[PDB]
């Protein structure tokens, strides 16, 4: 869970705002857990990636 | 659905009569001949199934048989609640005048 | 999941740079409890700037 | 904040006793 | 204890006054929505 | 000459801004060690158990406190009067929890406290003064040796004693009205009125000499600037001040003489404040305030009350709610 | 209200005879009542023992009866429990005891019954006052 | 000859349950027509390791080690009980009175102090089949009741209580009671524990074993006011059997 | 604990001996006054 | 609206603070003389 | 603890504004001669 957390935006250091003030849990919330890989598939069954 | 396990007793023949399996010790003043003597033998042989059973004790009298047969009237069994016999409460329940 | 730099602390991460770990409290910046840090913690290193 | 509203006053009176003895207003004699 | 031989007074005159007030009061109006957010 | 002789110099010395002295020795590590104890108690210290039934009691600002209601609370009832320093818990977490800090705190205080008293006798020997203020704050003194040990002694437990606090001095006035009936014993009628009297007669002569200064200023300026530092003057008419207060009341009732006044002013509040630490301080081996209980009865037997009996009305909620649970027998003899 | 013959008027045993007291006899029982037993016994109730108490119904269906003269004076000379199976003449102060408890080689035949008149005029007087507790100070 | 009461005041001693010399490697006969007793058995906890608890569900948690606060008031003794000799050969302790209750609060990582009633109420704990002779290979294991941390008559700081005290929040007269229902309504709880007596030292002479036991059960929930606390206590024991 | 024990301990001999020497260190003849 | 909770008092501070600091020199220039 | 949010602002202004009368009074005395 490391190092899916990583991969991640909410710890992008550059997704801030000048008079968002407080600690990053203030923003997104505490995190839990990880809920898992999400795969995207269609009808005919190919899989799909989210931009 | 959090009940107070003591007021809901007090909806029973617990709060009406001697209870031989929860009541304190101290309740058997009220009626002639069950204190001391005889209160000591129905609080170290409880639980009992029916208040019959109380006529049953080892050792009992002729006649101490009779003075219970006396007082059933004022005896009853509930179900033997936990935090009313716990810390030896029936002995001594912190209730002094 | 919920380490220091996601709380916004400012000046634990430089105590913990140059090897204070530990707090009196108990517990480390690692996880990892049972530990004696001595005097020299978390608590200590800002008493020490006090005095 | 309240913590810190007890301590910061309860420094200010400290701070104002070293000012009030070690720099007073000298007493003179005339 | 011997005076210092390196103090000057101070002084800040009524226009300064006005030009101080004003700069004070003007940035906290600009600030203030920023503040409350 | 040798350097212990240039010490005892400077110990002793008049000219120090803070006279330091030989009871200055004792007295300032005593008391730093119990302020700095003290204030870091007050902020972050742990809930402690007093009454030795597995019961903390938060105390500090950290843990849900203001300054209303933080205390530094006592040791624990497990302890009771046994000698508790920090190298006889196994841990800090183990001495914090039985109310460590409180004997730390109050045993360097009481200590430095004493040669604060001698202190005052030191210096003024050394200025050529007569020596009896010491004597005037040896009252205020002992009534902190009664609240903080007398006390914890005669009951056998410094759980007892006084907390460290304002809601907690309040949770100490009212247990003892409960157990001993302070307000019916002489000694503390005594004590209210040595403070009574004390601020009526400091605001009676503080008023009489600010009655009767000679006109030195004007009205632009402060009364103040009239005295100056060190004149050999007296800045108030006296004689004319005793004929004011001579004609009030009656002639006689009024002192002429300076050093006669300002004797009664220091002696009245001492004296009385003296027998109300004595209360405290016999009160605390169980002989307690008058007892009128049913003591008017009528010609069958009905009790007929009167304030008494309706004191012991609210002195029987006091004591059968405080420490709800330290009791197991029908007595609190202690 | 008055110290009438009416209240100074009680039980002497179980089949219903009465004993008329003079109020000689009611004072000085009161004061051998402070003497010998108020100790434990002050206000009706029991210091070592608060499940019983010397309200005359508890008196009453004690075994042997004990709410007249007679039940009290013989539990003063031997007493019993509360039913009457065991005798505490050893731990509770008697004649029979009072090798041991010094308190009671003053006590004569008249001294007993004084005392025993005032235990059972009191309730009469106070009401629930008389082995109340603290509740009814 | 060995001690008093004068020479263990104050020592510390008091709490420490007897030992056995590390030569005394015997085994007690255990003869299958006779009655048993167990005359004292005591128990003392030189460790106590508490939970850890949330939060993320990902491996099974690890009791952590803590640290003791109360002193020396958490060993058990003067317990004595029946000692059956089963139709498989196997023996039966059944606990029947004694000090069989300590009252612990022990301090983790972070400042929380974790109460609990370190107790083998009621204790019945049996050897395996067919025993011939208590060796230093025997060993016991139990099961016993923890009645809850506090009994009926305890009241909290605002007053609240089971078999007395207020039923409501009297401080908060028109607020809502629902959330408070909690706290409001005080359970008395019981649960069961388990421990394993491990004998090592039997002196098959005097009757006394000796060796180390682990239990575990649960901590204080104040009353059903929070989730208690899972706690294994280690420690050695020392118990003395007899003929009755 | 021990070795905080055995601080106390001299610390306290310390600052207590300084007091006993200090008085005992002609104390009376110091005073604005007569010296004896 | 759901604002900053210490945007009240840090607007007050930057308000209060600088403006006594020139209050005060102001005030003792005008007493000199 | 719940305390009151303007029980800041409360204290902060309660110290504040009566400190800086007298700050500004006692500069401009010592400002004469
Ligand atoms: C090097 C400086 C520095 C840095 C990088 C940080 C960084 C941090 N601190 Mg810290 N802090 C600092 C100094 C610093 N601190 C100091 C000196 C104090 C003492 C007052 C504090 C007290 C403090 C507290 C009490 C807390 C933080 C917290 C935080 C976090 C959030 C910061 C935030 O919301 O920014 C907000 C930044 C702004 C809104 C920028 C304001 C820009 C001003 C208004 C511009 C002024 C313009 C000027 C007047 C115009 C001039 C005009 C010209 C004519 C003159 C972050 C980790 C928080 C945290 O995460 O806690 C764990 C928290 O609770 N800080
Ligand atoms: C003026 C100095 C001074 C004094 C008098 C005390 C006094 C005390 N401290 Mg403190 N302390 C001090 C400075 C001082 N402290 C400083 C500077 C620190 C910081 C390191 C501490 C830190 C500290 C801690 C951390 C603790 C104490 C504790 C104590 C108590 C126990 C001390 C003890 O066992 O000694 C016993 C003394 C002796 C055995 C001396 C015997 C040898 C001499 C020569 C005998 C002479 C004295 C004799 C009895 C009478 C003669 C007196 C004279 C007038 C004739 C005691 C009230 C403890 C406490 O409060 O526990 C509740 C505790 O835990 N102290
Ligand atoms: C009209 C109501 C009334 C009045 C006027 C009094 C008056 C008094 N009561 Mg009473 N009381 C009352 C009602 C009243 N009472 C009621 C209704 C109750 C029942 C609840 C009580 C219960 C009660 C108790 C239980 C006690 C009193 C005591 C007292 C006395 C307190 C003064 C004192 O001890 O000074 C003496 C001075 C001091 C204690 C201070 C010593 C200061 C030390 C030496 C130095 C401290 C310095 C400090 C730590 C740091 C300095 C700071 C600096 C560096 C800036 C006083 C005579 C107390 C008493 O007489 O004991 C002595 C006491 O114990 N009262
Ligand atoms: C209505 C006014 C009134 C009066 C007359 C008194 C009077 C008294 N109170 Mg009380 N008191 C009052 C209001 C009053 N109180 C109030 C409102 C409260 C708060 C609710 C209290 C709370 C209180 C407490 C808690 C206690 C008293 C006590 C006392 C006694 C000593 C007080 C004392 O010396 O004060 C100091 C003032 C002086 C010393 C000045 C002199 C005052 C005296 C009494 C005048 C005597 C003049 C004389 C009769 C004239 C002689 C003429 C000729 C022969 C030359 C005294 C009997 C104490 C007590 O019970 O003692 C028995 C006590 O413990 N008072
Ligand atoms: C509650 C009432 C009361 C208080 C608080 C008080 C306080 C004081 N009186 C003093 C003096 C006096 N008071 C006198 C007569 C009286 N004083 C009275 C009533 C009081 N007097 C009364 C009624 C009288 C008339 C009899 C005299 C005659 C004197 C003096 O000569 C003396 C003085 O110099 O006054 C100017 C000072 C002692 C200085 C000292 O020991 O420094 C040493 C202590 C220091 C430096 C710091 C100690 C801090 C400690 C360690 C804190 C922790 C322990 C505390 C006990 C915590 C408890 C606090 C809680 C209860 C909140 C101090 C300001
Ligand atoms: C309708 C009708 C009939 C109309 C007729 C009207 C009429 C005029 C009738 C005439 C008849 C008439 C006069 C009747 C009298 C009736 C009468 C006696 C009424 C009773 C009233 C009464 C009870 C009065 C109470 C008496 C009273 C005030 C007592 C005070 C007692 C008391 C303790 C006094 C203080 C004494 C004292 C020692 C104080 C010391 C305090 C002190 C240290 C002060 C400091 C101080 C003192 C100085 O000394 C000076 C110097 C200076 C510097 C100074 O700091
Ligand atoms: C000294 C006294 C002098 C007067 C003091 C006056 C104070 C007024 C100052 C106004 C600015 C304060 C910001 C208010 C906004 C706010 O609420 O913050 C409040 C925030 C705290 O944020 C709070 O955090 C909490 C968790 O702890 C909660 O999450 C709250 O929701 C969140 O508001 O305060 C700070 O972040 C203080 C530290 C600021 C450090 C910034 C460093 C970077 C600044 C760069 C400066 C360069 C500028 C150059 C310009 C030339
Ligand atoms: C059956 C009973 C049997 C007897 C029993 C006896 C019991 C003890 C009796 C006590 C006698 C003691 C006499 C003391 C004399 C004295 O102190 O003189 C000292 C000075 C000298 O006076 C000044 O004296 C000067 C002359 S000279 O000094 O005396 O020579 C003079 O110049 C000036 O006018 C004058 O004011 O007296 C005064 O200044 C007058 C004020 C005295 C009042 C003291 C109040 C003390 C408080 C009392 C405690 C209660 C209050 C506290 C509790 C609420
Ligand atoms: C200008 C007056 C203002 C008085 C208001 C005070 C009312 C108090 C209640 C009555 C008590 C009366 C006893 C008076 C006593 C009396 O006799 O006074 C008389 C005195 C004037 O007397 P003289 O001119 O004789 O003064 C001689 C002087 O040289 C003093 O020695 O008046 C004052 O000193 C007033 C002081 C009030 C000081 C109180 C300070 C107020 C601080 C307020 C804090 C505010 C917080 C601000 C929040 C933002
Ligand atoms: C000290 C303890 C005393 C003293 C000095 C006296 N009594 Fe009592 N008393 C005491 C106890 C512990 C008990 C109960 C014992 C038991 O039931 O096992 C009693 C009981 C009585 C009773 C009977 C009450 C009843 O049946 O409800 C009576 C009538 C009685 N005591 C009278 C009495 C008198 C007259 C005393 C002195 C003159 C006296 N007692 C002394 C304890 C104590
Ligand atoms: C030399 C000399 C001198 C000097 C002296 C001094 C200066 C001293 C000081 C001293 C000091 C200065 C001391 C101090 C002490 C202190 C203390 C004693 C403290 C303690 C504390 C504590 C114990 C704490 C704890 C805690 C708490 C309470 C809570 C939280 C946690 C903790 C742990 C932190 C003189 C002048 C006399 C002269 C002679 C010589
Ligand atoms: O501790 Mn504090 O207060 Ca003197 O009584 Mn007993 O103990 Mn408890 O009760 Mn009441
Ligand atoms: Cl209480
Ligand atoms: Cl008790
Ligand atoms: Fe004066």
């Amino acid at each position: 869970e490391k190092l899916a957390f990583y991969d991640y935006i909410g710890n992008n250091p550059a997704k801030g705002g000048l008079f968002r003030t407080g600690p990053m849990n203030k923003g997104d919330g505490i995190a839990q857990a990880w809920k898992g890989h999400a795969v995207f598939r269609n009808k005919e069954g190919e899989e799909l990636f989210v931009r | 659905e959090l009940v107070n396990v003591v007021d809901e007793k007090l909806g029973t023949a617990y709060g009406e009569k001697i209870d031989l399996n929860n009541t304190n010790i101290a309740a058997f003043i009220q009626y002639r001949g069950l204190y001391p003597t005889l209160a000591k033998l129905i609080v170290k042989n409880a639980p009992y199934e029916s208040v019959e059973d109380v006529l049953n004790i080892p050792g009992l009298t002729e006649r101490q048989k009779q003075i219970l047969r006396e007082n059933l009237e004022h005896f009853t069994v509930t179900e033997v609640e936990t935090a009313l016999v716990e810390g030896g409460d029936r002995y001594n329940n912190g209730l002094y005048k | 999941l919920n380490p220091m730099w996601r709380q916004g602390m400012f000046v634990l991460p430089f105590m913990a740079r140059l090897g204070v770990t530990g707090s009196w409290s108990g517990w480390s910046i690692t996880g990892e409890t049972g530990i004696d840090p001595g005097f020299w913690s978390f608590e200590g290193v800002a008493l020490a700037h006090i005095v | 904040m309240e913590t810190i509203t007890y301590v910061f006053i309860f420094a200010c009176i400290i701070a104002l006793f070293f000012f009030a003895i070690f720099f007073r207003e000298p007493p003179r004699i005339t | 204890m011997e005076p210092n031989p390196n103090r000057q007074p101070v002084e800040l005159n009524r226009t300064s006054l006005y030009l101080g007030l004003l700069l004070i009061l003007v940035l906290a109006l600009l600030f203030s929505s920023y503040f409350f957010n | 000459a040798n350097l212990w002789e240039r010490f005892c110099n400077w110990v002793t010395s008049t000219d120090n801004r803070l006279y330091v002295g030989w009871f200055g020795v004792i007295m300032i590590p005593t008391l730093l060690a119990a302020t700095i104890c003290f204030v870091i108690a007050f902020i972050a210290a742990p809930p402690v158990d007093i009454d030795g039934i597995r019961e903390p009691v938060s105390g500090s600002l950290l843990y849900g406190n203001n300054i209303i209601t933080g205390a530094v609370v006592p040791s624990s009832n497990a302890i009771g009067l046994h000698f508790y320093p920090i190298w006889e818990a196994a841990s800090l977490d183990e001495w914090l929890y039985n109310g460590g800090p409180y004997q730390l705190i109050i045993f360097h205080f009481l200590l430095g406290a004493s040669c604060y008293m001698g202190r005052q006798w030191e210096l003024s020997y050394r200025l050529g003064m007569r020596p009896w203020i010491c004597v005037a704050y040896s009252a205020p003194l002992a009534s902190a040796f009664a609240v903080f040990l007398i006390y914890p002694i005669g009951q056998g437990s410094f759980s007892d004693g006084m907390p460290l606090g304002i809601s907690g001095t309040f949770n100490f006035m009212i247990v003892f009205q409960a157990e001993h009936n302070i307000l019916m014993h002489p000694f503390h009628q005594l004590g209210v009125a040595g403070v009574f009297g004390g601020a009526l007669f400091c605001a009676m002569h503080g008023s009489l000499v600010t009655s009767s200064l000679i006109r030195e200023t004007t009205e632009t300026e402060s009364a103040n600037y009239g005295y100056k530092f060190g004149q050999e003057e007296e800045t108030y008419n006296i004689v004319a001040a005793h004929g004011y207060f001579g004609r009030l009341i009656f002639q006689y009732a009024s002192f002429n003489n300076s050093r006669s006044l300002h004797f009664f002013l220091a002696a009245w509040p001492v004296v009385g404040v003296w027998f109300t630490a004595l209360g405290i301080s016999t009160m605390a081996f169980n002989l307690n305030g008058f007892n009128f209980n049913h003591s008017v009865i009528d010609a069958k037997g009905n009790v007929i009350n009167t304030w008494a009996d309706i004191i012991n009305r609210a002195n029987l909620g006091m004591e059968v709610m405080h420490e709800r649970n330290a009791h197991n027998f029908p007595l609190d003899l202690a | 209200a008055e110290l009438t013959p009416e209240v100074l008027t009680v039980p002497l045993n179980s089949e219903g005879k009465t004993i008329t007291l003079t109020e000689k006899q009611y004072l000085e029982g009161k004061r051998l009542f402070q003497y010998a037993c108020a100790s434990c016994h002050v206000g009706g109730i029991t210091k070592t023992n608060p499940s019983l108490d010397l309200r005359t119904e508890t008196l009453a269906l004690a075994t042997p009866p004990r709410d007249n003269i007679e039940g009290l004076v013989d539990y003063m000379k031997n007493p019993t429990t509360y039913d009457g199976e065991q005798e505490i003449a050893e731990v509770h102060p008697s004649l029979r005891s009072a090798d041991i408890f010094p308190k009671m080689r003053n006590l004569t035949e008249k001294d007993l019954v004084a005392i025993a008149g005032h235990i059972l005029v009191e309730p009469k007087i106070l009401g629930d006052k008389w082995g109340g507790g603290k509740v009814y100070y | 000859q060995t001690l008093t009461y004068d020479d263990i005041v104050g020592t510390g001693l008091a709490n420490k349950c007897p030992t056995l010399d590390d030569t005394a490697r015997g085994a007690y006969p255990i003869d299958s027509s006779q009655t048993y007793r167990i005359a004292r058995l005591c128990l003392q906890p030189t460790t106590f390791l508490v939970k850890e608890e949330p939060k993320n569900k990902r491996q099974e948690a690890e009791f952590v080690p803590t640290k003791l606060v109360t002193r020396e008031t958490t060993s058990l003794d003067q317990i004595q009980g029946e000692l059956k000799v089963n139709s498989d050969g196997s023996l039966t302790f059944v606990e029947e009175d004694g000090i069989d209750f300590q009252p612990v609060t022990v301090q983790m990582a972070g400042g929380e102090r974790i109460p609990l009633l370190f107790t083998v109420k009621n204790l019945v704990a049996s050897t395996q089949p067919n025993v011939t002779s208590i060796t230093t290979s025997t060993d016991f294991k139990g099961e016993f009741n923890v009645p809850s941390y506090r009994t009926a008559n305890f009241l909290d700081p605002k007053g609240r209580g089971l078999a007395s005290g207020y039923d409501s929040a009297i401080a908060l007269p028109q607020a809502k009671e629902e959330e408070l229902a909690r706290a409001n309504v005080k359970r008395f709880s019981l649960t069961k524990g388990q421990i394993s007596l491990n004998v090592a030292k039997v002196d098959g002479r005097t009757g006394e074993i000796a060796g180390t036991f682990e239990s575990e059960q649960l901590s204080d929930d104040d009353m059903g006011a929070h989730e208690p606390h899972e706690v294994k206590i280690q420690g050695v024991f020392y118990a003395s059997i007899e003929p009755a | 604990m021990e070795t905080l024990k055995i601080t106390v301990y001299i610390v306290v001999t310390f600052f207590v001996l300084l007091f006993v020497f200090g008085f005992l260190s002609g104390d009376p003849a110091r005073n604005p006054k007569r010296k004896d | 609206m759901e604002v900053n909770q210490l945007g009240l008092i840090a607007t007050a501070l930057f308000v209060l603070v600088p403006s006594v600091f020139l209050i005060i020199l102001y005030v003792q220039t005008e007493s000199q003389q």
